[PDB]
């Protein structure tokens, strides 16, 4: 068995490693200190971290939005600070619940949501700087900003850009523990079972891809750790025998196999494909279909079973009943 | 029909049982005993699909469906076009399951690594048997499993979670959904920052191992390591299931309600009530 | 009057489902299954046009690679079967085969990100250390698959780019020499070193390095091979049945 | 926070839904004794005789009946509403004809209600039926009662803590979340669905591409009206001891047929007798019932699932008294 796999049996100290960007090395704060237990799962060097711009603006829009968000939340149990600590997964800040279209609704009935909600999207349009202009900076492509810009823009989806394409911002998340779970089950209920939204199968293939993905590879990684297989770069541009051994096992189980470098553009690309394919079926949700259920009936695809319980008519068609 | 450094891998050994008798390939495949097998469950379970599905209404693949019995069956055997068909295609399944398995761990032993593979997809086998054995004896029946069918098994999932009113509130779900969100997200960081520092763009040099730890402490202040972001991973990926089997497997023997009201531990300690 | 609705039965929703499938379909089989293929191909016994690395510390590589050389294999076909197992002819373990197979990596000394020996004995790497509460190895006997003292740990290889131990440098016992070991091969105890990969007297036979205070990546292959090589190899009853 | 196994389940869906109920024993078991209370039919009586009308000053409903037989509802209606406080509950003790205490006014308008629900919504009681007892389970004031705001605890009889009295602010989220199965839905269901008639309970579309005129801007209803119908059928779901599959198939809430169960169709007109028993008997009484009795904001106590319900699919798990008070309907 290999033990290194599991923990880090001896673990190593050195001076710690500065590598130089094209800008803002002063701007790195911090003491680096070294945890012992986390050494053993990981490396042991916790900071610094680097400040910027972008990410001093992100905690300040970011910390406006969450206070706006707790304030509302503390009003809603009276300023008890008891009931807040006990209520807290129930206490929400919620959009608009009368219909006043794309006008800007009152404080007491969305403003406060609406006005959260833009101070999020400039926090997370903030750290959308600092996760590329950190990767322009050390001279690295910028695979993973792209792949943030596709979490960004669903957040989009379902926060503002399907409420202006339906006029309404009724239809918006809520802030909150349970308020935000609440609203998945009536945003499904309204559109007719998300569940025959074939973007929604596409974006579970791809989560469920994700999570297949990443326990055979992690665990391709740690089976050939014995010959180094984690020192990935310089196993794409100078092969080893532990990726000549992994690309064997998955070819002499699956009939073909990809390379060090490829399963990682598989793995990028099926993450962004939950947030692509997320996206496509929000911003035709509402807009072109109005029941996603009655949709796959259109066009016959729709499952249907026999009935157990008798069958049972809709007693609002029937002559005489009541509206 | 090789790979360009397949030759020299090519030996005898590493079998679990058989020996030389099965030690063989087919095309780019490996066989094994656990290999013949393997074919034999699927072609079994293939089989058992298509007869079933000729006695049915449709060769529509989305509307093609094979239901598990009545809950009135129980654990017993059922006719075969009353969920018959369904327990003899779930019995292949598992075989097919556990004979991939086992192959795996022979085509591991060969290439002289270590049996991180096999080991990582018994979590889905293990899943796979908590919705379709375990919950079932626990309640009684086989009719609450779900049915093999493209689009009817999602009305399984549809219905059971609506069973207990409001399945998000699950704590078990919750940290299986916790899981999911967070394995497909670190998967598109480390995929993206190898890629990073293989393709830096233009006609630059490729970047280093230092660069890699250095992007991360940048960011968030921390940079796991580069094996282990791999132990991360798959520790990540497997308690989808893991956690995720607590409350599927809650949801009936051990919970009648509604998962909302199951927080009343907290909300319903007399002292703040 | 419906939002989204076009001509015959047709809707918006309707043509994306092909647009998307014709995507997917696209990345996958026109673009990633060619990423796939810049390795082990082509095959022996629909490829991408080649991809060039510019290399960190000087000079460049192009994938998949054209060595100048190429090795002879010791080993002998079973059968004619065209997917029949191949048998070594020789020791397996110092003929490199199967499981003890080491790629042909460049002779070159892999390098820290400022130019310096990456793998290198702390007795070249006088700023490193072993964290407190771990064993110091240095001066522990390493134990063997037989149970029989295989000789006595002398240094630990650190990796100088990210702070992470890789291999154990030993004495063999009985032969005037030091073999490296990677520490996945390595039982750390308190008070032994237990390795149940290969044999006492196979630590011999282990390959050396040109030189003493460095290593290359193709003698960390190497090295790393011999072990794994022992797993099916050090004794007549690992290459048989488990059960 | 975990409930042992064995569980009692059903099929009320196609094998492989996975539609049924799903019940804990020790939970019905308590249930079916507290409803087994149910006084038995009192013996029958003397069919001949002159009618009330006749002999008695102030009949105006139980004219019909015989002496015997009036005494008779006489004593039940006692037995089932005020059995502690006796006759004088209702009745000045010194002249029977006497309006003089609210109970009597209050009584006579239940004695029409009753035979209401008996003869003018068998589509719901259907054979079974309702008795005073079905509410008041032997007292005046009925246990699960609502008023125009959320109330806890449901049960009248217990007594609410200082978090539970609806003056107390902090406390109203959770006052809200306990009346729909714990849930942190925002809305009140009773007041917007089940005291009066004005609002609509289906919200989803019954086309599969959006209608032009009613889908765009100002023209659509609010998404929170989803959240609210979604808050009533928690409320629904609860008060009847139950889950959504003992009435829909999950796969389409919407589509009744196939898609529905018989109890659905049943729930429709039970939601259409709530709101005739609130709008034209219960909540006109405020002016009858004494301001201790009233709400905040005036209001009598109303009716929901839960008032005759109390967490069973059937009140009192379907035992009637129909047969044996006639007198009660249905009405030729
Ligand atoms: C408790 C949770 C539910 C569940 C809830 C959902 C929901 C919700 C969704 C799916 C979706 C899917 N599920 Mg399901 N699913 C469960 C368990 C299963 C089992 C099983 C052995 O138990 C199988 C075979 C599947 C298979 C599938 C696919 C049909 C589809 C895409 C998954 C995917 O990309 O995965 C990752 C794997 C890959 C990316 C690799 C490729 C895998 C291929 C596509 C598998 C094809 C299987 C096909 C049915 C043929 C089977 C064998 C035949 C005999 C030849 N699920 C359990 C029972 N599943 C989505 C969908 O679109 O359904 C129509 C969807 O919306
Ligand atoms: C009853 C409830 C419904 C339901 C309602 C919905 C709805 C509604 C939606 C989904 C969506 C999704 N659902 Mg569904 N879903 C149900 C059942 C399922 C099942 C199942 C087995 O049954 C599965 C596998 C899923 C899974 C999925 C996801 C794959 C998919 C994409 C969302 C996602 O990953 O968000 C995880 C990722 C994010 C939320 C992105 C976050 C990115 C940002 C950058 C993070 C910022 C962090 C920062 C610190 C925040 C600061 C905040 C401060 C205030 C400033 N659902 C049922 C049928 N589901 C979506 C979809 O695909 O629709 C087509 C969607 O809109
Ligand atoms: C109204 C319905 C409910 C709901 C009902 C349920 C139910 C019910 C369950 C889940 C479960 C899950 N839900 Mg859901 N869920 C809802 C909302 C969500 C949301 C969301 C955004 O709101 C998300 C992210 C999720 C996500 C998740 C998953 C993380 C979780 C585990 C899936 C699973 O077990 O797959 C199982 C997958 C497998 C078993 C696959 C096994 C594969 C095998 C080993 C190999 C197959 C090979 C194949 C046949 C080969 C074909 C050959 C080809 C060549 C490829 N749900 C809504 C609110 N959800 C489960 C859970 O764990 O809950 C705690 C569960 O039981
Ligand atoms: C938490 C960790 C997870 C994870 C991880 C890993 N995943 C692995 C491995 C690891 C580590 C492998 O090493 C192995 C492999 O080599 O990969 C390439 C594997 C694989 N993951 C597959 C599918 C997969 N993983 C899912 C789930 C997760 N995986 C989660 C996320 C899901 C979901 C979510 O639906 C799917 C669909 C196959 C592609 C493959 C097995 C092939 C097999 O075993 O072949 C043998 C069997 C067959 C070829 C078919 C047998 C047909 C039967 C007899 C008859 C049909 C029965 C069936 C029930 C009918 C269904 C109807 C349908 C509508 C309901
Ligand atoms: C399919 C692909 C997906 C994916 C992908 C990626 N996700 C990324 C990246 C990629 C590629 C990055 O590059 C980036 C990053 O850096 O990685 C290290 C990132 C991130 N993903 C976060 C969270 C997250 N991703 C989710 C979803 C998915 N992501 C899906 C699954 C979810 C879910 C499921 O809810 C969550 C919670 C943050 C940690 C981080 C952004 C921080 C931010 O924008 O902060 C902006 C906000 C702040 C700085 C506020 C700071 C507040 C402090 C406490 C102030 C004090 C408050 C005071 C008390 C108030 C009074
Ligand atoms: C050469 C070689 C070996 C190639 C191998 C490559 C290979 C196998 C790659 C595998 C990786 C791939 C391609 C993954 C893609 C699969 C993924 C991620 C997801 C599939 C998910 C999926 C099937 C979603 C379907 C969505 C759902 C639920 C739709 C239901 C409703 C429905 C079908 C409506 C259709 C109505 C319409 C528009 C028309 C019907 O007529
Ligand atoms: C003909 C006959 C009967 C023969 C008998 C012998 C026999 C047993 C034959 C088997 C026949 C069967 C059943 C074949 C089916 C095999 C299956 C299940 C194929 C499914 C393929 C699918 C959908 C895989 C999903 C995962 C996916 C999208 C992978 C694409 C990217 C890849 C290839 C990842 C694998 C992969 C990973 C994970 C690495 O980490 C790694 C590291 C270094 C180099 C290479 C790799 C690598 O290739
Ligand atoms: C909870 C209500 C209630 C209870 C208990 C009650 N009464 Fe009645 N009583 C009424 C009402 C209302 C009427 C008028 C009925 C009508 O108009 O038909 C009435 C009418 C009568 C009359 C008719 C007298 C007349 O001339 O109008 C008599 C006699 C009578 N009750 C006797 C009794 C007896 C005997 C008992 C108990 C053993 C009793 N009451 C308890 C409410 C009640
Ligand atoms: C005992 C009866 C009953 C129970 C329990 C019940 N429902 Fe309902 N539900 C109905 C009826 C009846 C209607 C139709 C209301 C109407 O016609 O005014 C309805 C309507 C709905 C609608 C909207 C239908 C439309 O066309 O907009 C949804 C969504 C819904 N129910 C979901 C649920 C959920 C979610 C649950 C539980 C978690 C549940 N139901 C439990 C009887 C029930
Ligand atoms: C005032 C009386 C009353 C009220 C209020 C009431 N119920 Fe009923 N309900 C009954 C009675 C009595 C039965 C028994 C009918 C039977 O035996 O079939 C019944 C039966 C039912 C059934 C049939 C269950 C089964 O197993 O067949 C359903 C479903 C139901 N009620 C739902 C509701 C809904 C929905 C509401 C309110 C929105 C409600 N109940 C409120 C008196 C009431
Ligand atoms: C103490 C520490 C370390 C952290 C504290 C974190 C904390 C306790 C927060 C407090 C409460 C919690 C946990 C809240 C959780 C909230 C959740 C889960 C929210 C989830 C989703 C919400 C979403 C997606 C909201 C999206 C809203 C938008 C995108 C709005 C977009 C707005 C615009 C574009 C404005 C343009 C229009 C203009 C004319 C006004
Ligand atoms: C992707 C989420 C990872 C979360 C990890 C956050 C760990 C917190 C680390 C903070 C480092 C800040 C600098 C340390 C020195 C303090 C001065
Ligand atoms: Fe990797």
């Amino acid at each position: 068995a290999d033990y290194q796999t599991i923990y880090t049996q001896i673990q190593a100290r050195g001076p710690h490693i500065t590598v130089s960007g094209e800008w803002g090395d002063n701007d790195r704060v911090g003491k680096p200190f070294y945890s012992y237990w986390l050494g053993k799962i990981g490396d042991a060097q916790i900071g610094p971290i680097y400040l910027g711009a972008s990410g001093i603006a992100a905690f300040a829009f970011g910390s406006t939005a969450i206070l706006i968000i707790l304030f509302n939340m503390a009003a809603e149990v009276h300023f008890d600070p008891l009931q807040f600590f006990r209520q807290f997964f129930w206490l929400g800040l919620y959009p608009p619940k009368a219909q006043y279209g794309m006008g800007i609704p009152p404080l007491h009935d969305g403003g406060w949501w609406l006005m959260a909600g833009l101070f999020m999207t400039l926090s997370l349009g903030s750290w959308w700087i600092r996760v590329y202009s950190r990767a322009r900076a050390l001279g690295l492509g910028t695979h993973i900003a792209w792949n943030f810009a596709a979490a960004i823009f669903f957040v989009l989806c379902i926060g503002c850009i399907h409420p202006t394409l339906v006029g309404s911002w009724s239809e918006g998340v809520p802030f909150g523990i349970w308020p935000h779970i609440d609203w998945l089950t009536a945003f499904s209920i309204r559109y007719g079972n998300f569940y025959y939204c074939p973007w929604h199968g596409f974006s579970i293939g791809f989560a469920y891809g994700c999570g297949l993905l990443f326990a055979a590879h992690g665990a391709t990684i740690l089976a050939v750790a014995r010959f180094g297989g984690d020192r990935e770069i310089e196993q794409i541009t100078d092969r080893g025998t532990a990726v000549e051994r992994a690309a064997l096992f998955w070819r002499w189980t699956i009939g073909f196999n990809a390379t060090i470098e490829s399963v990682h553009r598989w793995g990028w690309f099926f993450s962004l494909m939950v947030m692509v394919s997320a996206s496509v079926g929000i911003l035709l949700t509402g807009t072109f279909v109005d029941n996603w259920y009655l949709w796959c009936v259109k066009h016959g695809a729709a499952p249907d079973y026999p009935a157990y319980l008798p069958a049972t008519p809709d007693p609002a068609s029937l002559p005489g009943a009541p509206k | 029909a090789l790979l360009s450094f397949e030759r020299k891998y090519r030996v005898r050994g590493g079998t679990l049982i058989g020996g030389d008798l099965f030690d063989f390939w087919v095309g780019p495949y490996f066989v094994g005993f656990f290999g013949v097998s393997a074919i034999f469950f699927i072609f079994l379970g293939v089989s058992l699909i298509g007869y079933a599905a000729s006695q049915g209404p449709t060769w529509d693949p989305f509307a093609i469906s094979i239901n598990p019995p009545d809950l009135k069956y129980g654990l017993g055997a059922a006719p075969l076009l009353e969920g018959g068909f369904w327990q003899a295609i779930t019995v292949c399944a598992l075989g097919a399951f556990i004979s991939w398995m086992l192959r795996e761990v022979e085509i591991s032993r060969k290439l002289g690594i270590g049996w991180h593979v096999p080991l990582a997809f018994c979590v889905p086998i293990f899943m796979f048997c908590v919705l379709q054995v375990f919950r079932p004896l626990l309640l009684g029946s086989w009719g609450h499993a779900f049915p093999y069918g493209i689009l009817s098994h999602l009305d399984w999932v549809n219905n059971f979670g609506y069973q207990y009113l409001n399945w998000h509130y699950n704590p078990g779900h919750m940290s299986s959904v916790s899981f999911l969100f967070v394995n497909a997200m670190a998967l598109g960081l480390h995929g993206g920052l190898i890629l990073s520092v293989a393709n830096p763009g233009d006609g630059d040099k490729v970047k280093t191992a230092e660069h890699e730890n250095q992007y991360f402490r940048d960011v968030v202040g921390y940079s796991i390591g580069a094996l282990s972001i791999h132990r991360l991973g798959l520790f990540l990926a497997s308690n989808i299931f893991l956690t995720g089997a607590f409350g599927t497997i809650a949801s009936g023997p051990f919970w009648t309600r509604g998962w909302p009201e199951w927080w009343g531990w907290w909300l319903d300690i007399p002292f703040w009530s | 009057m419906y939002h989204g609705a076009l001509a015959q039965h047709l809707d918006i929703a309707q043509l994306v489902w092909y647009a998307q499938w014709l995507v997917i379909w696209t990345v996958v089989l026109l673009y990633l299954r060619r990423e796939d293929r810049r390795e082990g191909y082509p095959l022996v016994e629909e490829l991408p046009y080649p991809k060039t690395f510019v290399l960190p510390h000087g000079g460049t590589v192009t994938v998949p690679r054209r060595r100048p050389e190429t090795r002879e294999l010791k080993l002998a076909q079973t059968d004619g079967f065209e997917g029949a197992p191949l048998q070594p002819t020789g020791n397996p373990l110092v003929d490199a085969v199967g499981p003890a197979s080491y790629a042909e990596r460049a002779e070159v000394v892999d390098a820290t990100v400022d130019g310096k020996a990456k793998i290198v004995p702390l007795r070249v790497a006088t700023d490193f250390s072993i964290a407190e509460g771990d064993v110091d190895p240095r001066g522990l006997p390493v134990v063997a698959a037989d149970g029989v003292e295989a000789g006595t740990v002398t240094d630990l290889w650190v990796d100088r780019s990210e702070h992470y131990f890789r291999y154990l440098e030993l004495s063999v016992a009985g032969s005037a020499r030091t073999a490296l070991i990677p520490l996945g091969f390595c039982d750390v105890k308190k008070d032994k070193i237990v390795v149940t990969s290969i044999l006492s007297e196979q630590f011999a036979n282990v390959p050396r390095l040109q030189s003493r205070d460095q290593i290359t990546l193709r003698e960390e292959d190497k090295v790393s091979a011999y072990y794994a090589g022992g797993l099916l190899y050090a004794t007549p009853e690992r290459a048989e049945s488990l059960l | 926070c975990f409930e042992p196994p064995p569980a009692t389940t059903t099929q009320t869906g196609f094998r492989g839904l996975s539609m049924g109920e799903v019940l804990h024993p020790a939970t019905v078991k308590a249930k079916k004794e507290r409803d087994a209370q149910y006084p038995p039919a009192l013996a029958a009586v003397k069919a001949e005789g002159p009618p009330v009308s006749q002999v008695y000053k102030n009949v105006k409903v139980l004219g019909n009946l015989t002496e015997a037989e009036f005494l008779r509802t006489m004593t039940a209606i006692t037995e089932w509403v005020s059995p502690q406080e006796g006759c004088t509950y209702c009745h000045d003790e010194n002249n029977l004809a006497s309006e003089a205490k609210y109970p009597y006014v209050v009584a006579r308008r239940m004695l029409e209600m009753t035979r209401a629900i008996n003869t003018n919504w068998t589509q719901h009681v259907a054979q079974t039926g309702v008795t005073c007892y079905t509410c008041h389970r032997g007292t005046p004031l009925p246990p699960y009662v609502r008023y125009l705001e959320p109330t806890l605890p449901l049960n009248n009889r217990e007594t609410p803590t200082h978090v539970e009295r609806v003056e107390t602010r902090s406390g109203y989220v959770v006052r809200l979340a306990k009346y729909t199965a714990y849930s942190a839905l925002n809305y009140d269901p009773f007041t917007m669905f089940l005291a009066n008639d004005k609002r609509q309970v289906r919200v989803v579309p019954q086309t599969a591409l959006p209608l032009v005129g009613v889908s765009r801007g100002k023209e659509r209803r609010p998404l929170s009206d989803a959240y609210a119908t979604f808050a009533l059928m928690m409320s629904i779901s609860d008060s009847l001891g139950t889950n959504c599959t003992f009435c829909h198939n999950a796969q389409t809430f919407e589509s009744w047929g196939k898609k529905s169960t018989p109890q659905r169709a049943i729930a429709w007109w039970g939601i259409r007798m709530v709101r005739d028993l609130n709008m034209n008997y219960l909540a006109p009484l405020n002016a009858s019932l004494p301001a201790s009795r009233l709400g905040r904001q005036g209001e009598a106590p109303q009716a929901d699932c839960r008032t005759c319900h109390q967490g069973v699919t059937k009140p009192l798990f379907g035992a009637s008294r129909l047969k044996d008070y006639p007198e009660l309907g249905p009405i030729k």
